[PDB]
């Protein structure tokens, strides 16, 4: 939705794949029935039909990325991030993927000095590591520069 | 280096000419009070050139001059068409640059005037080359969708373009959004441009169609290291079979991974090029689980057997080296009497009694085996390449110079023995130190000896070669300076100079401290040595040999984790040797097939896997639908500090 | 060191002064009743001094007392003027109080009273040295530049501040800025300073005129390591000639920055000077292109050619070595006939065989080369310095004195050849070590033996040398106690220690454990030997050698991206030398010339570069 920058579609991307568990680009109101009802609720049949038809703007009644990607971009939070920090983020990310991992936070520490063992690599993630995949996002990324 | 000085006098002429014309400078800033008074004369040059060979519309397009570049396409709509005849710029028309500065009203307005969409920018500043700094292609579709705008991308399809469209290197679109340094945005256009393909019959879909190299769009994506591309491509290929809680079963298809492969395939592509970024291709989701159900199975029993036939080879050949034939001396000791000390010579008619007999079966068995190495070897040299890429494989390197070097040096006992020739110990002793040190190879099967046999060659290529320049410009200064004390003095009680062959071999060892050191402690030494001998113990093993431990071992934490991605790629290699040299009897084709299960005829392979259940992340996006610790926090702080 | 202690003495001795006036004290605190009590007397003493021979305004305003200044004023006009007349703070006045503690009413105050603004604080405490703790500057338009007031600055211009004020370092007021720790601050008063210059015709604008050392406000940057300020001033001398989408191309000035200088040029500046700050600007952006435009077209080339002439003049020498002249000896052995075992002596009418015709061209090759050596170093070392700078040019260093040596002990030869004297082996084994050593000169110019080069001269003047005094503490100990032991025993069965010479020079390769050990087995040695042996081998051995490398491998890893540092300022170092020495035949000036592309006559060097993506759908 040409406003988003290159590590929230990264984000956005993989957003949409833990939806849509069965390897296309469809969100039918059946996987965001095996979604709601894996949170606990109990999904109104209407509240399936409504939530995909309010937001499919091509009208095939299944919600693909690029109109995941323009209702995300409505329910926007926010993010106002800083031009240091984010060239930072991406001479850090190597391949591109939008995440940094434990295998790229030995390349950063490694060029600085600074011995690290392969515990204490995991041991810097989990302290970024705000929601759990074992990966700092881009806005995991931002909190550990303007805590102070 | 010569035409980078070349390309920077034609950017400096360029401006020049600009200045000295009323109409390009005119058109450069905007002017539009100007062009009014030029173009109402006579002769006023509408086809004027420049150092690139532009027009004024070029120039109003590449500065960004709407308002300029409507009133050159008034006065002479013919400049719409008609390129840069430069050699840099070949090709390059108007539409092309208000493409790239990403200009929208530009472009409208010259698609109104029938500007051409299927021109080619074919010069040589826009060919994939180091020297250039993008690679955006030749056509203005392939420009479009490398800047990244998806309105003209759809404005250019609108007005006629081709989807098919190919360059001088044969890459298509979707070839070159993998070759683009933005990852991410490189995938929202793929789902673009094959969206608008959609009647694509042709025998050929979009994305199956491959370049001058043969490779298809998604094994460009292997080849260049575009994990992010690899991961998107993932999607086509794969079929979820069943969702049993948490636990999902897909199905991924190797009809384009699998190395069974009349055709170059995907693990032969990754394995031999020379990117670092290719191996990481080697941990995704098909190619990982790929590999080790071929190394687990078949790949570590028929490397094993290799082992034990090349280890019963080398010992066969060890022993005929051994119990090889001599004869005490024939004629006198009188070579002068005081430095000869040999006594045993080689026999020339050796095979006439029944140990020999024995020996001259091991014989055979070793020449035999000397010429299906230069069989099996040689064929792929001089074949599959003139020796221009056989060096570094993967990095694994060495074992084929080796294996060669020791083929050829039985051999050449195999001449020397049979025309009778004299010295015989030194195609021998070649060919057992590169006999034995061959049985290295076969440690790359083993975790154990893994990554230990590759932090050996990455230090000879390295933190030895280095020390070996600056050791002998030491061993040549001080066994030179040792030699002229010495040179005036006895030499039977301290003989550890007497030539200058011995001194330079003297030097060497107390460089290394292997042998002792030249003392005698019953005569009196020269005054200048043990000032001499004590300037050269300091720097040889204080200094310099405390100085390789401390750089070995600064070196050994360092690359620690890429010698581990070196040694997983080494197990690639040698399972895609295995597959290949062996008969199809053995080696079972990797993978279920489809034909009795109704999928085809291709082959797939299913991987099943327990997930999560991450309730922080699925939460937040939910509800956007709707109608050991301390010591962690001080390496934060560290970072602030660096990134500060 | 006395200084301090004198200054410290004035500081106390103010205070004094202060509390033992009644009119000092009364403005020290604020005290405004009690002044109208005092200046209406008849003798109330307004010029009276003090310690640093301040007035009772200069009090007032040190101590931030506008109520108690304004009293001042009225009552005795005449102390706007008379700045202090001590050697500390000479010709400080009162003005430059208050515009340094940025007091803005009573700088405003003191401007209609028609004060000063062009005075000098030509004081000891003012100047720049070590041991002041500020450098402002001398007139009070560098005061309010330098502490961070616009306000002041625009005041004091309004009044008739002069814009070329020069200390008596030559320093104008855009070299002060230079020299402040606050750099993001100094750029934003850069330009403000610059603003209202406008009219500066004067045939040297503003930022042009330099200091008593040649240096403009750009090279002042370039010296002083202000890496901020240095790209600031990269504004002025850049042109970007064509934008094509994400890909720009602009047109650097090479007309300070390029050492074809006659003048001293800034890649001189940056390599002599001894800040290891400066040596950041090598990776900046016209300067670490145009290093690497000399250095891969001329400067290896020829720094390789170079380094195949030196080795082939060090075979040449090396060849006259091994093929020198010796006949058998003379006269007896009869020298005492144990300890005698040279039988070979020096010729002395040598040139008599065809083979040694030969050996003279040879010879002729070094001596030429030696004095060629002392030609074209030693002209730099007697005419450019007295040897007060020439030891640390870098960090390069020895390789001037190695190659002096050198071509030193050659003609050490060439004297004892001529005059026949008797040990030639003394100045030939120096020449030779320090022949071929000095070929690790030339290693330099390779990345892979670069920095290794680095960390060997590093340890020698550090690491090693450090425990070469804790060695020599051990081996002086062990080595007279191992002396005495075997002094009362056969020196032939075991004679490690029969001379003290011989004594220490047993024990330092025990220390190294380069030679074995004493130890005969077959005659008893002494009991108190195996005791101070087993003492000796824990702590040389065990302890301190593999103390070494445990202190080797610690510094390593810490100097690893400073001796990188090192290596890339190394070959600017070197490209600068090859081309002051070489000829203008060769090595063509880099950059393009401007005459016939009507840029003037200077010299440019154009950059192109793709920037983001990422950052340009937002910028
Ligand atoms: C001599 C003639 C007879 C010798 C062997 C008979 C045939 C051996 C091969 C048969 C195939 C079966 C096999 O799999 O056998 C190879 C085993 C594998 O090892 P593993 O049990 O630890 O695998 C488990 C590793 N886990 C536990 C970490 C997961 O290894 C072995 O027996 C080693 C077999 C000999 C390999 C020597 C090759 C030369 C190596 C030089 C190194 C320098
Ligand atoms: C597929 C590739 C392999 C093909 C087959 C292998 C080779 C067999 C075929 C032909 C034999 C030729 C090889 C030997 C050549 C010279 C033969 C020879 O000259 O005689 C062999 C000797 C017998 O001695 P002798 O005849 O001289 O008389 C006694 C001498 N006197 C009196 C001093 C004691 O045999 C000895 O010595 C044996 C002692 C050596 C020690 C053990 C050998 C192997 C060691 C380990 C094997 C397993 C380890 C893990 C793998
Ligand atoms: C992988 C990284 C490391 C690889 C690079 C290492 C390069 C260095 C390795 C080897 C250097 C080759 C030296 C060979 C010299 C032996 C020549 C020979 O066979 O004859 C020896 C002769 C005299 O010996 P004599 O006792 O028979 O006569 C006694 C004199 N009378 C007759 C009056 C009694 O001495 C002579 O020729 C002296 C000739 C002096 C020249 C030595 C330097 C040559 C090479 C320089 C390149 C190194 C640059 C980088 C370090
Ligand atoms: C007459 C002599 C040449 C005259 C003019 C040269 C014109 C062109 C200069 C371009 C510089 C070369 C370059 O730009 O590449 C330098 C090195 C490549 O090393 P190489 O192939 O020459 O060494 C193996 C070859 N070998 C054993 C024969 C020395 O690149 C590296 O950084 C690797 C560092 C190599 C370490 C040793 C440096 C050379 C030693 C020479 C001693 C003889
Ligand atoms: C820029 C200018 C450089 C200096 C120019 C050098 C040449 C100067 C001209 C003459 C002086 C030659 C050397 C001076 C000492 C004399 C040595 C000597 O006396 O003659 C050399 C010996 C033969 O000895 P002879 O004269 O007694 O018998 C022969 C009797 N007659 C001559 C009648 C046949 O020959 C041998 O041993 C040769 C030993 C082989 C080892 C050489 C090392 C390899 C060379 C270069 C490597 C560098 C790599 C490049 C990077
Ligand atoms: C980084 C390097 C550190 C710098 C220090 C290096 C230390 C070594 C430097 C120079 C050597 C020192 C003197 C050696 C020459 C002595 C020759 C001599 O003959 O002298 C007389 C005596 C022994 O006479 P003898 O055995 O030959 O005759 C036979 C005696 N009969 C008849 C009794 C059997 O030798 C003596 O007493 C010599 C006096 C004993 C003390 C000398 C210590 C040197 C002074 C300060 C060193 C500071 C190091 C700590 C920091
Ligand atoms: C006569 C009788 C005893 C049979 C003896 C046969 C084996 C002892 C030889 C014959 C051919 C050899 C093979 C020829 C070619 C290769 C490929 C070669 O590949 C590499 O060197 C890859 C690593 C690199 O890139 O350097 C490794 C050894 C190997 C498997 C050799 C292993 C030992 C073999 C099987
Ligand atoms: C940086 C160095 C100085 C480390 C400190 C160690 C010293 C205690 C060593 C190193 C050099 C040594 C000297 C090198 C040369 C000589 C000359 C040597 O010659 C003689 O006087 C006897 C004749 C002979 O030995 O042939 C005797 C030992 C001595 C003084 C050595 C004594 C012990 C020294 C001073
Ligand atoms: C008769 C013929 C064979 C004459 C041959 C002479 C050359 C072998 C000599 C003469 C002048 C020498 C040069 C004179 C000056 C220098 C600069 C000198 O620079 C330093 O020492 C810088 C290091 C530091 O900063 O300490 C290094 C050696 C070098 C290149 C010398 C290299 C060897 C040269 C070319
Ligand atoms: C860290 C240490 C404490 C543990 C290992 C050290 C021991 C193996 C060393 C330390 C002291 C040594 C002893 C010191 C003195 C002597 C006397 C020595 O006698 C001689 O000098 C032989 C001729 C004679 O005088 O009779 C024989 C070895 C012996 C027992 C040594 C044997 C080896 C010992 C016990
Ligand atoms: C000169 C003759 C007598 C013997 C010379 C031995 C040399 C040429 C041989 C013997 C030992 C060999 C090395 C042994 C181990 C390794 C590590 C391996 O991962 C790659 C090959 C490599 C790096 C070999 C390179 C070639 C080598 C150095
Ligand atoms: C006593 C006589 C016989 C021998 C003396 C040799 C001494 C003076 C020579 C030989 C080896 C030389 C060293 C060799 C290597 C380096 C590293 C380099 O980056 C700077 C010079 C430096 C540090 C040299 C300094 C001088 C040196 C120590
Ligand atoms: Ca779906
Ligand atoms: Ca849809
Ligand atoms: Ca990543
Ligand atoms: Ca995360
Ligand atoms: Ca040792």
């Amino acid at each position: 939705a040409d406003q988003l920058t290159e590590e929230q579609i990264a984000e956005f991307k993989e957003a949409f794949s833990l939806f849509d568990k069965d390897g296309d680009g469809t969100i039918t109101t059946k996987e965001l029935g095996t979604v709601m009802r894996s949170l606990g609720q109990n999904p109104t049949e209407a509240e399936l039909q409504d939530m995909i038809n309010e937001v499919d703007a091509d009208g095939n009644g299944t919600i693909d990325f690029p109109e995941f990607l323009t209702m995300m971009a409505r329910k926007m939070k926010d993010t106002d991030s800083e031009e240091e920090i984010r060239e930072a983020f991406r001479v850090f990310d190597k391949d591109g993927n939008g995440y940094i991992s434990a295998a790229e936070l030995r390349h950063v520490m490694t060029n600085l000095g600074e011995k690290l063992t392969d515990e204490e690599v995991d041991e810097m993630i989990r302290e970024a590591d705000i929601d759990g995949d074992g990966q700092v996002n881009y806005e995991e990324f931002v909190q550990m520069m303007t805590a102070k | 280096e010569s035409w980078a000085q070349s390309r920077d006098e034609q950017n400096l002429l360029q401006q020049k000419r600009i200045w000295e014309s009323p109409l390009l400078l005119a058109a450069k800033d905007n002017d539009v009070q100007a062009l009014n008074k030029l173009l109402k004369y006579e002769d006023c040059k509408v086809h004027q050139r420049g150092a690139m060979g532009e027009t004024a519309l070029h120039i109003a397009a590449l500065y960004d001059n709407l308002e300029a570049a409507m009133v050159l396409m008034e006065a002479a709509p013919e400049l719409v068409f008609e390129p840069m005849t430069s050699e840099l710029y070949e090709g390059q028309t108007a539409l092309h640059i208000a493409v790239v500065n990403q200009n929208m009203n530009l472009v409208r307005a010259l698609l109104a005037r029938r500007a051409s969409v299927s021109a080619r920018a074919t010069g040589t500043a826009f060919r994939r080359s180091p020297c250039n700094l993008i690679y955006f292609g030749e056509h203005p579709l392939s420009f479009a969708a490398c800047v990244n705008s998806e309105e003209i991308v759809r404005l250019l399809i609108e007005h006629g373009a081709d989807i098919r469209a190919q360059d001088s290197l044969g890459n298509t679109v979707l070839h070159i959004l993998i070759l683009q340094p933005n990852k991410t945005f490189a995938c929202q256009m793929y789902n673009l441009l094959l969206s608008y393909d959609r009647h694509g019959d042709h025998l050929q879909p979009l994305d199956l169609v491959p370049n001058h190299q043969g490779l298809t769009p998604f094994k460009l994506a292997g080849v260049e290291g575009n994990t992010v591309m690899f991961q998107h491509l993932m999607q086509k290929r794969k079929h979820t079979q069943w969702t049993y809680g948490p636990l999902t079963s897909t199905l991924y298809d190797l009809t384009e991974i699998d190395s069974s492969g009349d055709e170059q395939s995907l693990l032969e592509l990754i394995i031999t090029t020379k990117k670092r970024e290719a191996r990481q291709i080697l941990d995704q989701t098909p190619v990982k689980e790929l590999v080790s159900l071929k190394w687990k199975r078949y790949g570590r029993p028929y490397f094993c057997m290799l082992g034990a036939i090349y280890l019963l080879y080398i010992i066969c050949f060890t022993m005929c080296c051994i119990y090889r034939p001599l004869k005490p001396r024939t004629n006198n000791r009188t070579s002068p009497r005081d430095n000869t000390l040999l006594q045993q010579k080689l026999l020339q008619e050796a095979y006439m009694t029944p140990k020999d007999d024995i020996r001259l079966v091991g014989e055979l068995v070793t020449v035999i085996g000397a010429i299906i190495i230069l069989l099996v070897e040689v064929p792929d040299i001089f074949r599959m390449g003139v020796t221009r890429f056989f060096g570094q494989t993967i990095l694994g390197g060495p074992f084929h110079v080796l294996i060669i070097t020791y083929a050829f040096m039985v051999l050449v006992t195999m001449v020397m023995r049979l025309i009778s020739a004299s010295g015989e110990v030194v195609p021998m002793s070649f060919a057992l130190v590169l006999g034995w040190c061959n049985v290295m190879y076969f440690a790359r099967g083993f975790q154990m000896l893994g990554p230990f046999t590759i932090m050996i060659q990455k230090m000879i290529f390295g933190d030895l070669m280095r020390f070996c320049w600056l050791m002998a410009v030491v061993i040549l200064g001080f066994a030179s300076a040792f030699y002229i004390i010495f040179q005036t003095e006895d030499p039977e009680e301290l003989g550890h100079f007497y030539d200058y062959p011995m001194a330079l071999f003297s030097t060497f060892e107390l460089f290394l401290t292997i042998i002792d050191g030249p003392a005698n402690y019953n005569v009196d030494l020269p005054f200048m040595y043990s000032i001499t001998y004590a300037a050269f113990a300091i720097i040889a093993t204080l200094l310099m040999l405390n100085l390789l431990i401390a750089m070995m071992g600064d070196t050994h934490w360092r690359v620690a984790h890429e010698r581990d991605e070196l040694w997983r790629a080494q197990i690639v290699a040698t399972t895609v040797m295995l597959e290949r040299k062996l008969p199809r009897c053995l080696w079972p084709r990797s993978g279920i097939c489809g034909r009795e299960y109704g999928l085809g005829d291709r082959w797939f392979l299913r991987v099943e896997d327990r997930q999560d259940l991450n309730r922080q992340r699925i939460q937040r996006y939910a509800q956007a639908f709707h109608t050991s610790t301390s010591r962690s926090s001080a390496n934060w702080e560290r970072l602030r500090q660096g990134t500060l």
